[PDB]
């Protein structure tokens, strides 16, 4: 990781993971899906 | 005598005053131009942008 660059790989990968669609499952059989925010990316 | 002197001073300080017509002219000519063009790129699936 480097600070010379515009943006650092850390915030970019974290942002891309936050942007992915997350699913939250509760079995017994509920499964919910939700889209993630892009605000970090 | 002093009377005849001050009347000759007053006579010459009483003259008519000419009057000037001052006409200014202000000219302001501006001009501007610009051309801004460029191509950007992006892929938001794996975030990569130009």
């Amino acid at each position: 990781q480097y600070g010379n660059t515009g943006a650092s790989i850390g915030n970019v990968m974290i942002g891309l993971e936050e942007a992915k669609d997350t699913t939250q499952t509760k079995a017994v059989n509920e499964t919910t899906t939700t889209k993630g925010d892009y605000t970090k990316l | 005598d002093i009377m005849n002197a001050m009347l000759e001073v007053i006579g010459q300080l009483d003259i008519r005053r000419a009057q000037v017509l001052i006409e200014a002219l202000i000219v302001e000519m501006a001009e501007g131009d610009g051309i801004n063009l460029g191509v950007q790129w992006g892929s938001l699936e794996s975030g990569s942008v130009i």
